[PDB]
């Protein structure tokens, strides 16, 4: 028989000849009831075809063909530990998925893989169900319910082969604990098959640093203890004997640095032997020879064990390679920033042997620019010749600018608003910027501040910072505490060593006042500016124009530019007045921060902080009151309210202020209050001593996409702000703030967000040991 | 909720590359001639279709 | 925390609890502690009425089987070491013959201790732990080890008389393959769903059968916890096969006599043509020998954590981990009696020796039950 | 100038006085190509005058620099071992 | 939230949203018709459709896993030129879209990883299609593209002369030399390996660019 037609009846994924060239009946063929049945697994190889019926109208083919493809839809329900696009991995691996034929054999062998998947991950009482759910035309949904009964959890190892040492010990000595108490709680406890190979691994280095150089795992089988959860353990290993070096015979190709290669076989002959030391000085050669260019150093070590003595003889196999590896770098993630601002961040030069640590400190430039998020190197050898590396850096990049805001003063009763903004080197083109201002009705508030950190090539740093503050505190007039103050800051930033590094600038300050408060330290610092005010008005009027040379300096051995892990930046910060200037004082501050990792692979790091600074005058004109310490809030302590730590002002009995409203601004006037008025303003400090106990702590609970980023961390803070010439024989009823024991105390947590324009910081925190006085908001924005 | 009336304020693209200007081939003494061309750098030059800037294809 | 996001299992009670023979005790005496959470393949046993009865990480009694009067004591949580007075910990069941105490500890240390003070008549390391409790006769420790080593002793003194590697599975596949002697031939199952027959006066291997399937690339049950230690009846062997399969078939040849790849039973007794079963879901049933035909069945109970099932008082008698014991039909499964004993619950196995029935709770070990 | 902290320059591309021990003038390229590689520089248009250069600048005084030019023929064989010091 | 709709009217419901610009739904029509109906007549027209709106709506990464589907999926076709300019035209806006050359600065510093991109798919349109109506347009975009990135690796030449690494100057420069000659900023860096040259003493080398500056500085 001869088909005259093959009618393809329902095909919903292939095409009409595509179904016919899978067909062995095709129109044009000799036709028999066998290519028929030929037909039907033909049409079954398809792999989309759920029912094919080969049938014919006398020759003329007719195919019933039932049709299993797109599966719609593949819905998850019941992991809520696990991603179901990991269980969809698994359905990746059966290779079916949105798109692909339904198989309803398919449906517990994915079942057995996932409950397979829940095999290896930790659990095997876990089982799942996939429920078909047909959709339109050929269509199916997979359901999917995941019937999680419990995981598998580790509960005892036995180690068999030990004749040296505590198995429980060297479950101290392991990842794997099993100890989490109910009085004496700590840690957690899981189980992964892959960290047994890896306390393996930590055994093997357990035994290798003592000398045991017999020593071998035998192998090490985990109990399927018969409750799905019941991890117990054997494990056998061979002890063997304590070996001690007993020399070294290195050799190869040890291209004349062999006296610098027998500085890094500097043992003692007869100490019990390690290998990671033998491991450690393979790497010194490494490094040793990266920085002498050889960027494949091949070193093999050959522990030549010597039984009859118990010791080890220590042949290592040296291959050099050549100086010149170092061809050229490239440069990678420049999409939002300046070349040569990131190409000045390195040591190894093109044109060059390798220097394989310069990368590194080029990389640690990069690693404290901190206007990255990954900086990564790759060096690829390029081919034609080992004279040729191209190292790539592809480098992440890291957000730009940082706003801060606080809504106050108006927002309907006028145009009033805080403001200030950042740009973060004005997104990496070379020139740091940081803004702020305020536009009130109390206070016109304006400030500039801008940096080329790299002027030169030589780092030349040129800062400047202006400002101009039309500080009036305007509730009628000019009357209460007025400031026009402005003026600039020239400064360079200095080089001193590739971490040591001094500021210094020249600033200027020209401040215009008027009809000041009967704050009377005020008034005494007017008597020690050789002003005789009168005590009882604000009438007093004020201008000054004060010249200041500033100077600083700062250390660098401190991991991140934005997200550091280990060290310290300890950065000098002063000023003094010059000849020519109306006032002849001086300030210093000294501000640390020290970086101690608690986990080493920093899960948990210690932060160090204080915040030394002083000052004062340099013989009768003093250092101003607004240049004293004010803390508080935020500002390194949070608790409070800001600038609310300090020595705290009292009012003169006071008659008339230029501003005397209907009991609304109450200054000791004649509105009431006509007399002496100690008030809980905190008017700072000439001394400030603070410090805070901030701690590294990670996140468990979200996405570690964005953890990586987050800063959590619980902070605990003091403080004690004075000023020393406080002469309480005038403060008769007033406490004494001449006293560096003005211990204040909060302590508090720290929730930065990292957002896509700079960080959100916010904390709450709780004073529980407080100097009183200071105004407390325990929930801190730190915006 | 809503986000309508004048979202965007002057926010669009251009064709740039085709704005900008074409460039002059360097000349090379007798006796200074040095390769010049490594790659895909030599391209057929082509008036190949035009319609060229807005008048490109959309759809 | 941790508390909060808890995922349980749920599994079907223990129903119709029977009174109709009301059960008691003869006497408890227990030992005190065992085995706790601490799952092993311990299991009590008593003979000329001393219960050989101990604390798995602690003392090693000798209980007078009349009231479980302490007739000795001594302990291996002696002579010090990393732990200084290191513990006892057993794995394997407690085995007394002749004069000698014969154990083998989570140590890998095995024990002769003399039955009267329990003096130590001789001692061995085990290389490595062992799967199976040593059936000590004919001269030989005979051990399947942990890692699946023959190692005959010299039941005198612990003289190796060979050690012979067995058939080995990935990791710790739990499960009994105890070897034991069975007209000269050493017989053993395995917990690699293989079966096998070894000389058992040299350790040469006789046969050897791969039966079923075990976990990885064909993935089985840890609820079904298969005695793979074989019983020989004449010499078609009825044995069990890990994921719990049933087979008979010739001790000579290893060739099948018939087989059930359908068995996901946990604990066996061959009690005549009627074979005694705890399934995986702990459903009884009463096999054939001629093939696994239902002579009689009881899916009354359901889904616990059972002992292996003995006959007491003519009453098929089974525990569980629970607690609970039971009194079930040698024929079709009617609970005769019931008893919710204690909470300690029951790892190990019922002892039926000396007239009696020993059991073992987790760490309120002996009751000696009777009705 | 007056200032100080200046970090120091270097630059490789530079074998020792050994490697010019290592070859002679009538030496190939490559058989200078073997044992002593490529330079990082030769002539572009030019012959085939191989460039292993140093640099380096020390503190306050200058730039050390060892110059040599390896003159290999149209054929690259060589044909003048050009050594210069620093100025 | 796009029901299966008749997938024709689907296909006409984002074609208003392409008409109207709203690629935010235009696209919402264009996925559930691919999700429903991806192997339909102008399915493969959504594709060219689905690069234009990810293009459109901004969706290159997006866009460029659809520019790879019609690679497998229609590895010959006559619409490949469409996509072979758009898979540059992804790769002209993948290197560059940023806000900085809106305030008048310079971009041709930034990373040309892209504009290689870029670079290859043009070319590959006017080898591969010659005549298309992008291969007028595709032209210029590589024109003013080999001074990209001339002027990107001029930017690299610069600051090796402010190190002083002349060799690393001249290694650029060479790589300059090696890709282009009618770029002016190779006029730009004509003297200055000459200038290294000199630096390095290399001054009869000098006297030879001094006759190529002969050469272009006419």
């Amino acid at each position: 028989f001869v088909v005259k037609d093959i009618h393809f009846e329902g095909l919903q994924r292939v095409a009409v000849g595509a179904a016919l060239l899978s067909m062995p009946v095709r129109t044009g063929d000799t036709v028999n009831d066998e290519d028929i049945s030929n037909t039907i697994r033909a049409l079954f190889a398809t792999g989309n075809f759920e029912d094919v019926r080969v049938l014919r109208d006398g020759d003329t083919l007719l195919v019933q063909v039932k049709e299993r493809p797109t599966i719609a839809s593949i819905t998850f329900s019941g992991n809520k530990s696990v991603k179901d696009d990991m269980l969809k991995q698994n359905l990746e691996a059966s290779g079916v998925r949105v798109g692909e034929s339904l198989d309803r054999t398919t449906i517990a062998d994915i079942e057995k893989g996932l409950e397979d998947f829940y095999y290896s991950v930790g659990k095997y009482s876990a089982s799942v169900k996939a429920v078909v759910t047909p959709l339109p035309r050929n269509r199916v949904d997979l359901k999917l319910v995941f019937q999680e009964g419990v995981s598998a959890e580790i509960q005892q190892i036995n180690i068999v082969g030990n004749h040296a040492f505590t198995t429980d010990e060297l479950i101290s000595h392991f990842q794997l604990r099993d100890e989490v108490p109910w009085w004496n709680v700590v840690g957690d406890r899981k189980y992964q098959k892959q960290k047994l190979a890896g306390d393996l691994e930590t055994l093997r280095s357990y035994y290798l640093d003592r000398g045991y150089a017999r020593f071998n795992i035998d192998s090490t089988q985990v109990s399927l203890t018969p409750d799905k959860k019941g991890i117990y353990v054997t494990v056998n290993i061979t002890e063997g004997d304590q070996y001690k070096l007993s020399g070294v015979e290195v050799s190869g190709n040890l291209a004349g640095h062999s006296a610098e290669i027998e500085q890094l076989t500097k043992i003692e002959p007869g100490e019990l032997y390690n290998g990671t030391k033998v491991t450690k000085m393979e790497d010194d050669i490494k490094k040793l020879l990266g920085r002498y260019g050889y960027a494949y150093p091949r070193v093999q070590s050959m522990p030549e064990i010597n039984d009859a003595d118990k010791t080890v003889k220590l042949r290592v196999n040296v291959d050099a390679g050549n100086r010149f590896y170092v061809r050229k770098i490239r440069f990678e993630g420049n999409d939002t920033s300046k070349d040569a601002v990131l190409r000045r961040e390195m040591r190894q030069m093109e044109g060059a042997w390798l220097g394989s640590d310069l990368v590194d400190q080029g990389k640690e430039r990069l690693n404290r620019l901190g206007f990255f998020e990954t900086v990564d190197t790759d060096t690829q050898r390029v081919p034609g010749s080992p004279d040729q590396v191209d190292v790539v850096y592809k480098v992440k990049e890291r957000n730009t600018g940082s706003f801060n805001f606080g809504i106050g003063y108006g927002t309907e009763s006028g145009v009033s608003f805080q403001a200030g903004v950042q740009q973060d080197n004005w997104l990496g083109t070379g020139y740091a910027v940081g803004i702020n201002g305020t536009k009130n009705d109390y206070q016109t508030y304006a400030e500039l501040s801008v940096t080329n950190p790299y002027f030169t090539v030589d780092g030349v740093s040129l800062g400047g910072r202006l400002f101009y503050n039309d500080f009036q505190a305007d509730d009628a007039d000019l009357s209460d505490y007025t400031n026009k103050s402005y003026g600039t800051d020239v400064t360079l930033g200095f080089p001193i060593n590739e971490y040591n590094s001094l500021r210094a600038g020249l600033g200027y300050v020209h401040n215009s006042l008027s009809n000041m408060q009967p704050q009377v330290a005020m008034w005494r610092y007017l008597y020690s500016m050789g002003e005789h005010p009168s005590t009882s008005d604000q009438d007093n009027s004020f201008k000054t124009d004060d010249f200041t040379f500033n100077y600083g300096w700062t250390y660098n051995k401190l991991d991140r530019g934005y997200f550091p892990t280990d060290g310290s930046r300890v950065n000098l910060t002063g000023k003094v007045t010059i000849p020519g200037s109306d006032n002849e004082y001086y300030k210093v501050t000294l501000d640390t921060a020290t970086y101690v990792p608690i986990d080493d692979d920093h899960k948990w790091v210690v932060l160090g902080r204080t915040r030394w600074g002083y000052g004062d005058g340099l013989g009768g004109k003093e250092m101003p009151f607004y240049e004293n310490f004010y803390a508080g809030g935020s500002s390194t302590v949070r608790g409070f309210q800001s600038n609310t730590i300090g020595p705290k002002a009292v009012y003169f009995p006071h008659q008339a202020s230029n501003y005397d409203p209907d009991y609304d601004y109450e200054c000791a006037t004649q509105d009431g209050a006509k007399d002496l008025c100690k008030s809980d303003d905190a008017v700072g400090g000439n001394a400030m001593a603070v410090a805070s106990l901030e701690f590294i702590t990670p996140t468990p609970f979200i996405s570690d996409k964005y953890a990586n980023s987050v800063r959590t961390s619980f902070f605990w803070d003091m403080g004690t702000v004075w000023d020393t010439n406080w002469d309480s024989s005038q403060y008769s009823g007033y406490p004494d703030y001449s006293d560096p024991s003005n211990i204040r105390m909060s302590a508090g947590i720290a929730l930065q967000w990292m957002s896509p324009l700079g960080p959100l910081v916010f904390s709450y925190a709780q004073p529980f040991k407080k100097y009183d006085g200071d105004k407390a908001e325990q929930f801190q924005f730190n915006i | 909720c809503s986000s309508d009336s004048r979202y965007k304020r002057q926010v669009s693209g251009d064709e740039a590359y085709l704005e900008a200007a074409p460039l002059a081939e360097l000349h090379a003494p007798a006796g200074m001639i040095l390769p010049v061309t490594s790659g895909d750098y030599a391209i057929p030059v082509t008036n190949g279709s035009g319609a060229v800037g807005k008048a490109l294809d959309i759809r | 925390l941790f508390n909060s996001e808890e995922d349980v299992v749920k599994m079907s009670p223990l129903p119709t609890v029977e009174n109709q023979f009301t059960p008691t005790t003869a006497w408890s005496t227990s030992v005190g502690s065992g085995i706790g959470n601490f799952y092993s393949n311990l299991h009590p046993a008593l003979a000329d009425n001393v219960v050989y009865a101990a604390d798995r990480a602690g003392l090693v009694k000798a209980l007078n089987a009349d009231d479980g009067k302490e007739i000795w004591s001594v302990s291996l949580a002696e002579k010090d070491g990393w732990f200084s007075k290191e513990p006892a910990l057993l794995s394997g069941g407690v085995t007394v013959s002749g004069g000698h105490v014969y154990i083998g500890s989570e140590k890998a240390q095995v024990y002769a201790l003399n039955t009267s003070d329990g003096t130590v008549a001789w001692q061995t390391k085990v290389a490595g732990e062992a799967l199976s409790r040593p059936v000590v006769s004919d001269g030989l420790v005979l051990i399947h080890t942990s890692n699946g080593q023959l190692q005959a002793l010299n039941e005198a003194d612990g003289a190796v008389k060979w050690t012979v590697n067995l058939d080995m599975p990935s990791l710790s596949l739990r499960g009994e393959s105890a070897p034991t002697t069975a007209f000269g031939a050493a017989v053993v199952g395995g917990d690699n769903g293989r079966v096998s027959a070894v000389l058992m006066e040299q350790g040469q291997m006789i046969w050897q059968q791969r039966i079923s399937q075990a976990t990885g690339s064909t993935e089985i049950d840890r609820l079904s916890d298969v005695d793979t230690t074989p019983v020989v009846v004449n010499g078609v062997v009825f044995a069990l096969a890990y994921n719990g399969n049933l087979t008979a078939l010739d001790l000579r040849s290893g060739q099948i006599m018939w087989k059930r790849e359908l068995g996901s039973v946990n604990d066996f007794i061959v009690d005549g043509n009627r074979i005694y079963l705890v399934d995986q879901n702990d459903r009884v049933m009463a096999l054939t020998i001629d093939g696994g035909v239902t002579l009689w069945t009881q899916s009354d109970l359901l889904h616990r954590l059972l002992t292996s099932p003995v006959l007491y008082n003519g009453n098929l008698v089974v525990g569980d981990s629970e607690g609970y014991l039971h009194w079930i039909n040698v024929e079709d499964g009617r609970f005769v009696a019931q008893q919710k004993v204690d909470s300690s619950g029951f790892q190990t196995e019922p002892v039926a020796a000396d007239g009696k029935l020993l059991i073992q709770a987790k760490d309120g070990t002996v009751y000696s039950i009777t009705r | 100038e007056r200032v100080v902290y200046r970090p120091d320059i270097n630059q490789g591309n530079y074998l020792t006085a050994n490697d010019v021990s290592k070859i002679r003038v009538g030496m190939t390229q490559q058989q200078v190509a073997y044992a002593l590689g490529t330079p990082l520089m030769s002539d572009p248009f030019g012959t085939n005058t191989w460039f292993y250069v140093f640099r380096q600048q020390p503190g306050h005084e200058g730039v050390t620099q060892q110059t040599l030019t390896l003159t290999f023929n149209s054929s690259g064989v060589l044909t003048n071992i050009d050594n210069k010091p620093a100025l | 939230e796009v029901p299966d709709n008749p997938p024709n009217e689907i296909y006409a419901t984002a074609q208003q949203k392409l008409q109207d610009g709203n690629w935010r739904q235009a696209i919402t029509q264009l996925e559930a018709l691919d999700n429903r109906y991806p192997f339909g007549p102008y399915s493969q027209q959504v594709q060219l459709d689905l690069i234009y709106a990810y293009y459109k709506n901004a969706d290159l990464p997006l866009a460029q896993a659809a520019i790879d589907r019609f690679i497998r999926l229609n590895p010959t076709h006559p619409n490949i030129d469409y996509v072979m300019y758009m898979r540059g035209l992804t790769n002209m806006a993948l290197d560059d879209s940023a806000l900085q050359g809106f305030f008048g600065v310079d971009r041709s510093d930034r990373d040309p990883q892209h504009a290689r991109a870029a670079f290859s798919d043009f070319s590959k349109l006017v080898r591969g299609y010659p005549n298309s109506q992008y291969t007028t347009d595709a032209t210029k975009r590589l024109v003013f593209l080999k001074d990209r990135l001339a002027k990107y690796e001029y930017s690299v030449a610069e600051y090796y002369t402010e190190r002083g690494a002349w060799v690393a100057v001249v290694n650029r420069v060479e790589g300059m030399l090696r890709d282009y000659p009618d770029t002016q900023a190779t006029r730009d860096a004509l003297p200055l390996m000459e200038n290294a040259y000199r630096q390095m003493q290399m001054n009869a080398q000098a006297e030879k660019v001094a006759k190529i500056i002969a050469a272009n500085s006419s």
